[PDB]
């Protein structure tokens, strides 16, 4: 028997770290070409927080003037075409980390575009930095890099074929997932939860749950997708609970239906999960599922998963739950 | 047998964007995923045939991922130039349901002309109709001479339209290989 | 099901044969759409019988564009010789209709082999084509060719097995489609 499926998302989603994962789960010289990627996160991180902090309303300051000067080095290296990554950079890169204001920059990061994997690679440049720096799996998961043009990746799970496509999430790339969706066993839609309170990278404007929903919609209620069904994928579940903790950005103040919702009574909690996050995580899922209700009965159905892609741990479990949804349905 | 004809209203809508979006690659099956979208494309403008406002049109061929039409192969009294415009616009509403689904950006270019044409089959294969003719030689260069969303038709085709109550926008005066200087107009929607 | 059924197959191994009127938007300026049509008929007669001859498969006929594909729909290991043959007769073929008719008539013939898709399209009007990367390269070098001669690429003589002496062709300084893509083209005798 022979699976194909297809991760469809907007931009950032998820979708090629799941397919990482199937690397790392089912399939297995390389590991030494990602170290220039994952330096470029890096220096992506750095700068794009520094050169918003005096675009902010209202502009965050420094509070350790000796880093204006760093400041001024970050940035006349920006365009760099082939940077070199003298040691320099990445003791410029760390102070600059560990200053309360380009900190604070950081904690309203919401309002720029910034990477996901900030945080945790200017966590441990000390590490980057040495020579005989090797690549952990974790590294290779949080690394970034855009998706352009589409992927297929072939793995095996108890002598059972699964032909997994990956495709760019971004406006321009949906375009070509047209070219894969006759003959797909099932949908794999990835969703960044935990981007409530951002706008995506194409207009600075529509704001990227938004976008994940209509964009949902779009795929749904396809002409070309009618019996086929969608697994759900409520990426980023880590990041959701730390925001939603944190109450720096409130959920109501960009959804305000928020307001008028309760947790669900067939509801199941985390061993150990905070009621503020069930509530959240499952108002999120909510949304997809009003969507999902109102159309094409019987023909397909959709299985919502909670999500976190980075945790190899946790995308074995929702794996194996999807294998058992494939299997069971005949498809 | 070939007849003869006064006045054929010849049609070709063209979509430039395809060309570029066609590929051939492994994950595609060596571009035959494209051509699947193709059919769906024609597929759908084909159906528009069987609605009761356009039983006067008639298919002639396709051209690549170009559709050619025209009326008065039948034969208020010039109303068939004026059904064919209308026609243009219903392929417009048929290629902007195709782009909602397939996540697109693939824009319509029309080309129409009227005049004397030769109706009837050639050669010594197949019975394929066909019509011929200078009349539809330059209604193909008002296609590929044209502008993205628009219907660009003759100096003569323009006269007409507004008879019919259609107004005009001259582009110019611009050489048509083979023909020379031609004055076009484009139909306002 | 959800994609309209497509009646269309992948084929390897096959060569397609493009050929087309010089300045004919300018010759059907001249004489009466009568006589084009006429003239035009006795021409395409002849091929029509000539490719059954040479083993080829005629496909369409766009105006003054003329192409037909040796290799199908049964595979032929001789494929590449037959388009070759085929142009061959063609040639001659349009030397004695110019003859007869006092018509000023001359062709390109633009020749290339590789793997080519095949069917139908749409829902009505139905007419067997073909499309692929390598199809477009022989329309464009029919559109680069020279003027009464047989321009073929670098891949059609691969599978001539050297049986006819060519010069170079220069289609890369006559068509920004064969430079810009690296053809190596060249001209049988
Ligand atoms: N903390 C955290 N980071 C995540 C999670 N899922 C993905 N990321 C990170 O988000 C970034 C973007 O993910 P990625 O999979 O590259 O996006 P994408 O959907 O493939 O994007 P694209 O190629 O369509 S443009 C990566 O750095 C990845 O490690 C998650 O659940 N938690
Ligand atoms: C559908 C895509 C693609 C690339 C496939 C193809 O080979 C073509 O269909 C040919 C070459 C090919 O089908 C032979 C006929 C003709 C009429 C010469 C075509 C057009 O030039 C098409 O382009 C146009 C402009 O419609 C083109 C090039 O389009
Ligand atoms: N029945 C038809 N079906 C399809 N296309 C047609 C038909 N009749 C004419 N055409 C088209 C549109 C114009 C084109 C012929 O002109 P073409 O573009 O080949 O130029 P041309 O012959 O003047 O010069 P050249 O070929 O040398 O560039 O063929
Ligand atoms: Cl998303
Ligand atoms: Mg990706
Ligand atoms: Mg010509
Ligand atoms: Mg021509």
């Amino acid at each position: 028997a022979t699976h194909r499926l297809l991760l469809l998302g907007a931009g950032e989603s998820g979708k090629s770290t799941i397919v990482k994962q199937m690397r790392i789960l089912h399939v297995n010289g390389e590991k030494a070409t990602k170290v220039q990627d994952i330096k470029n996160n890096l220096k992506e991180a750095i700068e794009t927080i520094v050169a918003a902090m005096s675009n902010l309303v209202p502009p965050v300051e420094l509070a350790n003037p000796e880093n204006q000067f760093r400041v001024d080095y970050i940035l006349s290296v920006m365009n760099v075409p082939d940077f070199d990554f003298p040691p320099e950079f990445y003791e410029h890169a760390k102070a600059l980390w560990e200053d309360e204001g380009v900190r604070a920059c950081y904690e309203r990061s919401n309002e720029y575009q910034l990477i996901d994997c900030a945080q945790y690679f200017l966590d441990k440049i000390d590490v980057i930095k040495q020579d005989d720096y090797v690549p952990s799996d974790q590294d290779l998961l949080r690394c970034r890099v855009l998706t352009s043009g589409i992927f297929e990746t072939k793995f095996q799970v108890d002598k059972v074929n699964f032909h997994m496509f990956d495709v760019g999430g971004q406006r321009d790339e949906r375009r070509k997932w047209i070219q894969c969706f006759n003959d797909v066993t099932a949908i794999i839609f990835v969703v960044a939860s935990s981007s409530y309170n951002m706008v995506i990278r194409e207009d600075n404007q529509t704001n990227r749950l938004q976008e994940a929903l209509n964009l949902f919609k779009s795929i749904w209620n396809n002409r070309w997708l009618r019996t086929i069904s969608v697994i759900l994928f409520l990426n980023k579940q880590d990041l959701l609970a730390e925001k939603v903790l944190a109450g720096k950005s409130k959920i109501e103040d960009y959804f305000p239906e928020f307001a008028r919702y309760t947790t669900p009574e067939d509801a199941t909690p985390e061993p150990g999960e905070d009621p503020r996050v069930t509530r959240a995580k499952y108002f999120i899922r909510d949304e997809f599922l009003r969507i999902s209700t109102a159309s094409g009965d019987g023909r397909h159905y959709c299985y919502p998963h909670f999500t976190c892609a980075v945790d190899t741990e946790n995308i074995r479990r929702v794996f194996n739950d999807c294998r058992d949804i494939i299997q069971r349905m005949h498809l | 047998y070939h007849q003869s004809y006064d006045c054929v209203c010849v049609m070709f809508a063209s979509i430039p964007d395809f060309k570029e979006f066609y590929t051939e690659s492994d994950v595609n099956k060596e571009g035959l995923e494209c051509l699947r979208l193709l059919n769906e494309i024609i597929a759908d403008f084909d159906d528009l045939l069987s609605k009761p406002k356009f039983s006067g049109v008639e298919k002639i061929k396709t051209i690549g991922s170009t559709y050619m039409a025209a009326t008065g192969l039948s034969a208020r009294q010039y109303m068939h130039i004026g059904t064919m415009v209308e026609f243009a616009y219903a392929l417009v509403g048929k290629l902007d349901a195709i782009n909602k689904h397939s996540f697109n950006d693939f824009k319509l270019r029309v080309g129409i002309n009227h005049g004397p044409v030769i109706a009837g089959v050639i050669g010594a294969q197949k019975p394929q109709y066909d019509i011929w003719g200078n009349t539809v030689n330059v209604a193909s260069r008002m296609d590929s001479t044209g502008v993205l969303d628009k219907i660009q038709v003759t100096e003569e085709t323009s006269l007409i339209l507004q008879t019919l109550g259609y107004t005009c926008t001259c582009r110019g005066i611009i050489n048509v290989k083979g023909k020379g200087d031609l004055k076009t107009y484009f139909v306002n929607t | 099901m959800m994609f309209h059924k497509i009646y269309i197959q992948k084929h390897d191994n096959v060569s397609i044969l493009f050929a087309d009127i010089e300045g004919f938007t300018s010759l059907a300026s001249q004489c009466t759409a009568q006589e084009l049509v006429m003239t035009l008929n006795e021409l395409f007669a002849r091929f029509d019988k000539l490719a059954a001859e040479n083993h080829c498969l005629r496909i369409k006929i766009l105006g003054d564009c003329y192409y037909c594909v040796s290799g199908l729909p049964e595979a032929r290991a001789d494929h590449a010789h037959c388009c070759v043959e085929m142009g061959m007769d063609m040639i001659e073929a349009i030397s004695l209709v110019r003859e007869m008719t006092g018509v000023n008539v001359n062709m390109r013939v633009g020749i290339h082999s590789g793997r080519v898709h095949c069917g139908v399209l749409g829902l009505r009007k139905w007419q067997f084509d073909v499309w692929s990367n390598d199809v477009t390269l022989a329309n464009h070098m029919e559109a680069g060719g020279k003027a009464g001669r047989i321009h073929i690429t670098k891949a059609t003589l691969s599978y001539l097995n050297g049986d006819y002496e060519v010069e170079p062709g220069c289609g890369g300084e006559r068509n920004a489609y064969l430079k810009e893509h690296s053809i190596e083209t060249f001209l049988i005798l």
